[PDB]
RNA sequence: UCCCAAAAUGUAACGGAGGCGCCCAAAGGUCACCUCAAGACGGUUGGAAAUCGUCUGUAGAGCGCAAAGGUAGAAGGUGGCUUGACUGCGAGACUGACACGUCGAGCAGGGAGGAAACUCGGGCUUAGUGAACCGGUGGUACCGUGUGGAAGGGCCAUCG
RNA sequence: UCACAAGGCUAAAACCUUAUGAAACUCCGAAGGGGCACGCGUUUAGUCCGGGAGUGAGGCU
């Protein structure tokens, strides 16, 4: 969800993922494939959703996290006077980048809470399994 | 400056060789206390250090 | 004085106990180190006078003022103010005042038996620093006002601490086992 | 500690100068008092104490500022810059020095 | 229906622009006093030639060419060798 | 002062953050000397932090204030002597539409510190500012309405 | 420096493996740009002195 203290306001642009596209801390992963902007709540949403499908306990890795400030102006305002305050939170997820780790669940179960979370979310994804030994 | 003013005062060196010449420089007053003493040159003569004139 | 004597009478005490390939190679004692850390609670002018007092009449050298590092943490602490008193002593003048504490210190304190043999300056060498100031020499209740203690801090130019340990007893030092 | 020497060494201007900056090295009880035009990798002079030293200690510094001086004369060394080093300019080096600075 | 404000702006504020950097580069002609660097700290330290003002500002002493050394990232010099 | 500002300078917004309208007679000149934060072991008040010691330790500190750059061979901490926080100038550049503004070698008088090479025409730097007009004050003897004076102006300084 | 994902470890901080975001972070760091010299090679502009201006609401991709 949020991040604890900061600066405050901030920007947009975009391209491709730097890191990371492999799947660490599990053995099966969910991938953007979009240039999106994610909010907290659609996280806590597909970690809800995941939670209850694997019930206890599984292991979920949330890899992506909200650091950036989105902000909107007041209802019915003209332009200027300020910039608009903080009314949300997003995580820049870029293509590539490995939103999703679970681990000690079947393929079936890991499928499943997969494309669940995935109809939560703003952009098309696919799940993939390990071999990206880049590093680790 | 301006009036007020309670730490730092524009203060006049006033030569003592009585050629007429003096100088202006500021002085905290918190620490001078009682007067200033310095040695400057002296463009009517040849360098003969002044005192804290009003 | 004599004590340098004795001291190179420990020198073949420990090239015979420890087989050392040099005479030089062998634990001496640089520097004794007296530190009087009064202050931040005690911050009259009166009493760093009575301190600068004692320390000049036991340890016949001036006292330094080792002021405030200036951290002035939420409890009463400031920036440029007296709150420790150090008196180094090395060379002659510290064989002197401690040979006046193996003679008339320890000994004349009370409830006495030994200091802490457990390891110290693990590089090497050891500090050890001391209570009380009603057990001495040169200090007397019947020549101050209220009641104190200080720090003392040796530096033996051992290896371990075997050898300090070694050097510190041989040199007449109580360990209480 | 070694701040004292590259202190004075930098605080020598080295090559802008223009004259020649002197060394010296009394720690031991040797020195070595060398002449060094700085940019040029090169070392000029030069007038050390232990190829025989007639006895004195530290009261031979006149001695060999003045020798170091004499080869001066002969090389052509008029100007000159004092490189000292750790050596607070008091004694034997300030012997080296007045020695050298009658002595040219 | 309509609204009434009220916020502003704390900001907007800067300050006139510091126009800085070298003025003279790698294997220029210069006259004598002619500046060649304008800078915050002793990002370019005076070499040869070259004296350096309160400003930190690089100025050459004695006309020739402008030569760059940089010694290795944090130390850099400037100085002046005239031609011949 | 930083970001926006698109790796030269520049560049707008009721774009995003933060300071200034001073301070210092030593916090300046010079001369000489000293090296930081922090953690670990052991240490009378202590015992989160005090003061001492050992080891590590390139800056993880400090610089009167904002931040950026800068800086450990010092600008950082300490001491001696001191009044260059100086007159008469200014080769040559930076910078601005103009007016401004900024840096500055070198010459003279004449001084400060240094044994000296030398350095010093304020402060590590970048904010701490107000054009003219009319007037106050110290010097100056340029003009002074028939002439000689004096009122008054002018000049340099300077205060509002 | 600020922020941050799973684990270790320890009395939490530091620290260890794994892992990542940054206009106001930077161990690094292009393409490009800017100054200067030549012209090694093409082409035509330039600069200064003086007369006359107009313009200072811009518009889209
Ligand atoms: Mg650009
Ligand atoms: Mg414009
Ligand atoms: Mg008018
Ligand atoms: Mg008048
Ligand atoms: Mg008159
Ligand atoms: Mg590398
Ligand atoms: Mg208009
Ligand atoms: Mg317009
Ligand atoms: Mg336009």
């Amino acid at each position: 969800k949020r991040t604890k203290f900061r600066k405050q306001f901030r920007g947009r642009m975009t391209g491709d993922a730097k890191g990371g596209d492999y799947v660490a801390f599990g053995d099966y992963g969910l991938i953007a494939m979009e240039p999106a902007w994610i909010k907290s709540n659609q996280i806590e949403a597909c970690r809800i959703v995941m939670s209850r499908h694997f019930r206890r306990g599984g292991k979920i890795y949330i890899r992506i996290f909200p650091d950036k400030p989105v902000t909107k102006k007041p209802a019915e305002t003209r332009m200027g006077k300020g910039k608009g305050a903080v009314e949300y939170w997003v995580s820049v997820v870029k293509p590539g980048r490995v939103m999703f780790e679970v681990a000690g669940v079947t393929e079936e179960q890991a499928k499943e809470a997969f494309r669940l979370a995935g109809h939560k979310l703003p952009i098309q994804t696919k799940m993939v399994k390990r071999e990206v030994y880049d590093e680790a | 400056a301006a009036a007020g003013a309670a730490p730092r005062i524009i203060v006049k060196m006033e030569s003592s060789a009585g050629t007429g010449f003096y100088y202006t420089t500021t002085k905290n007053r918190r620490n001078t206390q009682a007067k200033l003493e310095l040695k400057k040159y002296d463009p009517v003569a040849a360098h003969v250090v002044f005192a804290a004139a009003a | 004085q004599l004590k340098t004597k004795y001291n190179d009478q420990v020198r073949p005490a420990l090239m015979q106990q420890f087989g050392y390939s040099s005479v030089m190679a062998v634990p001496r004692i640089e520097k004794i180190v007296v530190n009087e850390g009064l202050g931040s609670s005690k911050e009259d002018s009166k009493a760093i006078d009575k301190a600068a007092k004692e320390l000049a009449l036991i340890t016949l050298q001036k006292p330094i003022i080792t002021k405030a590092k200036k951290s002035i943490s939420n409890f009463k602490l400031r920036q440029g103010m007296p709150v420790g008193i150090k008196v180094t002593l090395r060379g002659e003048r510290m064989y002197v005042f401690l040979e006046k504490l193996i003679n008339i210190g320890l000994p004349r304190i009370r409830d006495f038996r030994g200091i802490n043999p457990n390891a110290f300056d693990g590089r090497g060498n050891y500090n050890l620093g001391i209570k009380e100031q009603l057990i001495f020499p040169e200090i007397t209740y019947d020549m101050v006002d209220k009641t104190r203690g200080m720090d003392i801090t040796i530096v033996t130019t051992a290896k371990t601490d075997e050898e300090a340990r070694a050097l510190l007893q041989s040199m007449g030092l109580p360990f209480r086992k | 500690r070694r701040k004292l020497r590259t202190r004075r060494k930098v605080r020598t201007t080295t090559a802008a100068s223009g004259k020649l900056r002197l060394s010296v090295y009394r720690s031991s009880k040797h020195i070595y008092a060398q002449i060094i035009d700085d940019s040029r990798g090169q070392t000029l002079a030069a007038a050390s104490s232990a190829a025989l030293k007639s006895g004195n200690k530290t009261d031979t510094a006149a001695a060999v500022g003045k020798a170091l001086a004499a080869a001066a004369a002969e090389k052509g060394i008029k100007q000159v810059v004092f490189d000292r080093g750790s050596y607070k300019y008091h004694g034997r080096v300030k012997a080296l020095a007045d020695a050298a600075r009658e002595g040219g | 229906a309509h609204k009434k404000g009220v916020g502003s702006s704390k900001n907007g504020r800067d300050s006139n622009p510091k126009y800085l950097g070298v003025k003279k580069f790698g294997g220029e002609v210069v006259k004598a006093g002619n500046i060649l660097v304008r800078q915050r700290g002793t990002k370019f330290k005076a070499g040869q030639g070259v004296g350096m003002g309160r400003d930190h500002t690089l100025f050459a002493l004695s006309d020739g060419k402008v030569v760059f050394i940089n010694k290795g990232k944090g130390a850099r010099f400037i100085s002046i060798e005239a031609a011949q």
